[PDB]
C-alpha cells in the first residue's frame, strides 16, 4: 500500500464527487485545492491540513436524497399505532406528506411544540421518522452555551473541526435528515454570547439555503431539512427567535382515555420490561380506573407509569421469592400493594 | 361571592349541588373564560350537576367531547339577575 | 523492525479493542482516526491530540458486565450486617434484585434518596454495592455551575477534557456500574450555565441511551447504570428533573 502521493489521494476524491450532482460553484475551489496539493509536498503540516479539510469537503453528500414515502394510510398506521391522541400532531404530518406527494419534489419545513413536560412530546419523534423515511437525528442542546459548537471554527487554528451540524449530516449519508433541536427554553445565556443568536441563521425558512459554516466557508443549501422543536413553555424563547418556527400545542390528556392508552401501551411495556406473564400478573381495568382517580390526577403519564410498575414489581417480588403462585390484584389489595391514599373524596360540606 | 353573600342575606342554603364561576362586571353582565376543559372535569369530578357559565363561552363548551359533558346541565346567562333567580327557586 | 514503530502505537490500540466488544457503529471511527494518525508527523501537535483522543476511546469499556449476586439470603445478610430499621429502602432493593433476576441481563434504574441529614444515606450506598457486587463510585454536584464539567469540550479546545462521566467509565472498567450523585439540592443555579438543563438528558430513562458530549463525539449507553441521588428536602430540586426519580423517603 505505497500509494501515498497524489496518485491515489487526488484521484480518489475526484472519482468520489462522480455520483454526486454537485453545485457548480464548490466544485472550483476543489479544483484549486487539488491543484494546490499538487504542488505541495507529501510531508508537511500544511499538506496534511489541506488533505483534511478537502476530506471533509468530498465527504459530504450533494444533491443525494433519502427516498421519501408519499402513500397515505401506510404512513398514517405506523404514525399513530404507538401514541394514542395527541391529534394535532398527527393530523398536521398529514398533511405536511400530503403537500409533498402534490407538488413533486421534497420539501422542508421547520415548527414545534409545547405542554406540559412529559407527554410524549419527544417520543413521537423517532415514530415519524420511521414514517416519512428521513433518517433520524437528535442532539440535545439543552444548557450548551459555545456558539462555536454548532458552527466550528476557523480552520486555522489547531483542533477546528465544522459545528455539530455538519456531523449530522455526514453521519446521515443523504442531504434530508429528519435534524431534532431538543429543550430550546434551557439554552444558555447570559455568560457568553448566546448560541441563540447565531441559531437565528439557520432557522429562516427562506435564508438558510446559504448557510456558510466557518469551517467550510462555501455556503451549504440545506433547506430541505424538516427541523422541530421542543419548549414545554412558549416564552422563556426570545422574541425575535421565536417568531420564525409555528406553534403547536400538545394538550394534557384526560382520564378516560389516559385509562385506554395505559391499558394498551404502558400496561403492556411494563410487563414485558418485568418479564411476567398476564397469568402471573392479571390486573383488572377496574384498578386501573382506582389507581387513576385516586393516586395520580395530572396532565402528564410519566406517573400513572410510575405506579403502574410499583404494583406489578411488588407482585413480581412476591412471586419468585414470597408465596403466591399467582399474584391477583383487586381494590382490597391495592392499599397493600401502592401504600396510601394520598387523594380522597375532599368534599368539605355535602350539604 | 355575590351568591355567598345573599345566602348569608336570607339565610336560605345555596341549592344542594349547584357549583358557578365566570366573572361580573358591576351591572349583572357575565363575561367569559378560559380554560373550561379543566373546570368542566373537576366539576364532573366533584359530582355537581347544575353548573351555569356565561352565555358567551357557549361555541367553546360545546367543542369538549360528548362524554365529558355527559350528565351535567349547563343553564347559560348573560345578566346575573337569571342566577339569582335560579340559587333561590 | 525494533526502534519503536508508530505502528507499535496503532496496535497497542488495536488489541487493547480486540477483546472487549465494541458497537459496530464506532468500530470505523476509530479505523480512519489510526489511518490518519500514521500519517501525521508525529511533532505536531495535532498527532498529540489526535493520538490522546484515541487512546481515550479504546479506554471506555463496551460490554464488560461485572457479573451480580442475586441469592436473596444474601442480601439480607449483607444489608442487616451493617444498618439498621429504614426497611424501605430494604425491601426496595430486595424487589430489584428479585425483578432483576426474572429477565436473565442485567438492568438499570434511577431512584432519588430524602430525609434529614446524617441518617447514613451516603453509607447504605456502598453496602448496597456490596451487596448487588456493582462498583460504587461517588460525585458531588452540590454547587457546581460549570455545565461543561458534565459534558467536557469541543476536543479543540487547550484544556478540554472528556465529561466525568467518560472518566469514571473508564476508572471502574466496567458497563453497569452504580454512580453516587450527591447533594442535588443544593445544585448550582445561576446565569452560568445552569447543570439541571444538562442532567435532564442522562437522567430521562429513555433516550439516555444515546447520551453523547462533546469531548468524543460518539454516544454512550447508561442503560444499565443504576443512578442514586440524595437530597435534605424535595422542594428546591428543580421541577423537571424532580419528576423523572421515583422517591424513596428515609
Ligand atoms: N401518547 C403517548 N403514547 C405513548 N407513550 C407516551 C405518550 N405520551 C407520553 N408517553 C411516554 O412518555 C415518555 C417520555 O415522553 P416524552 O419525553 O416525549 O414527554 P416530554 O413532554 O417529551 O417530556 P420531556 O420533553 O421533558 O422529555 C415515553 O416513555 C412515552 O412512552
Ligand atoms: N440506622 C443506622 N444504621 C447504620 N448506620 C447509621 C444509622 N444511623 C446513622 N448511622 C450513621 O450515620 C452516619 C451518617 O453518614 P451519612 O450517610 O453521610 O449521613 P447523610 O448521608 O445522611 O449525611 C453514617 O456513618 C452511619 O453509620
Ligand atoms: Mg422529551
Amino acid at each position: 500500500l505505497e500509494k501515498d502521493d497524489k496518485d491515489a489521494i487526488e484521484e480518489k476524491f475526484r472519482e468520489r464527487l462522480k455520483e454526486l450532482v454537485v453545485p457548480k460553484h464548490v466544485m472550483d475551489v476543489v479544483d484549486e485545492e487539488l491543484s494546490k496539493l499538487g504542488l505541495l509536498d507529501n510531508h508537511s503540516s500544511e499538506f496534511n491540513v489541506t488533505r483534511n479539510y478537502l476530506d471533509w469537503l468530498t465527504s459530504i453528500p450533494w444533491g443525494k436524497y433519502s427516498n421519501e414515502n408519499l402513500d397515505l394510510a401506510r404512513a398514517q398506521a405506523v404514525l399513530e399505532e404507538d401514541h394514542y391522541g395527541m391529534e394535532d400532531v398527527k393530523k398536521r404530518i398529514l398533511e405536511f406528506i400530503a403537500v409533498s406527494q402534490l407538488r413533486g419534489s421534497t420539501q422542508g419545513k421547520i415548527l414545534c411544540f409545547y405542554g406540559p413536560p412529559g407527554v410524549g412530546k419527544t417520543s413521537i419523534a423517532r415514530s415519524i421518522a420511521r414514517a416519512l423515511n428521513r433518517e433520524y437525528f437528535r442532539f440535545s442542546v439543552g444548557g450548551m452555551t459555545d456558539v462555536a459548537e454548532i458552527k466550528g471554527h476557523r480552520r486555522t487554528y489547531v483542533g477546528a473541526m465544522p459545528g455539530k451540524i455538519i456531523q449530522c449530516l455526514k453521519k446521515t449519508k443523504t442531504e434530508n435528515p429528519l435534524i431534532l433541536i431538543d429543550e430550546v427554553d434551557k439554552i444558555g445565556r447570559g455568560y457568553q454570547g448566546d448560541p441563540s443568536s447565531a441559531l437565528l441563521e439557520l432557522l429562516d425558512p427562506e435564508q438558510n439555503a446559504n448557510f456558510l459554516d466557518h469551517y467550510l466557508d462555501v455556503p451549504v443549501d440545506l433547506s430541505k431539512v424538516l427541523f422541530i422543536c421542543t419548549a414545554n413553555v412558549t416564552d422563556t424563547i426570545p422574541e425575535p427567535l421565536r417568531d420564525r418556527m409555528e406553534m403547536i400545542n400538545v394538550s394534557g390528556y384526560v382520564a378516560q382515555e389516559k385509562l385506554a392508552i395505559a391499558e394498551r401501551y404502558l400496561v403492556p411495556q411494563a410487563r414485558a420490561l418485568c418479564g411476567l406473564d398476564e397469568s402471573k400478573a392479571k390486573l383488572s381495568s377496574d384498578v386501573l380506573t382506582l389507581l387513576i382517580k385516586q393516586y395520580c390526577r395530572e396532565s402528564g403519564v410519566r406517573n400513572l407509569q410510575k405506579q403502574v410498575e410499583k404494583v406489578l414489581r411488588k407482585s413480581a417480588y412476591k412471586i419468585v421469592s414470597g408465596e403466591a403462585e399467582s399474584v391477583e390484584v383487586t381494590p382490597e389489595n391495592l392499599q397493600d400493594f401502592v401504600g396510601k391514599p394520598v387523594f380522597t373524596v375532599e368534599r368539605m360540606y355535602d350539604v | 361571592i355575590v351568591t355567598a353573600l345573599l345566602s348569608l342575606a336570607m339565610g336560605r342554603p345555596v341549592r344542594q349541588n349547584l357549583a358557578m364561576t365566570g366573572e361580573v362586571s358591576l351591572t349583572g353582565k357575565i363575561l367569559p373564560v378560559g380554560g373550561i376543559k379543566e373546570k368542566t372535569i373537576a366539576a364532573k369530578r366533584a359530582g355537581v350537576t347544575c353548573i351555569v357559565l356565561p352565555a358567551e363561552n357557549k361555541k367553546d363548551f360545546y367543542d369538549l367531547a360528548a362524554f365529558i359533558t355527559e350528565g351535567l346541565e349547563v343553564h347559560f346567562v348573560e345578566h346575573y339577575r337569571e342566577i339569582f333567580d335560579i340559587a333561590f327557586p
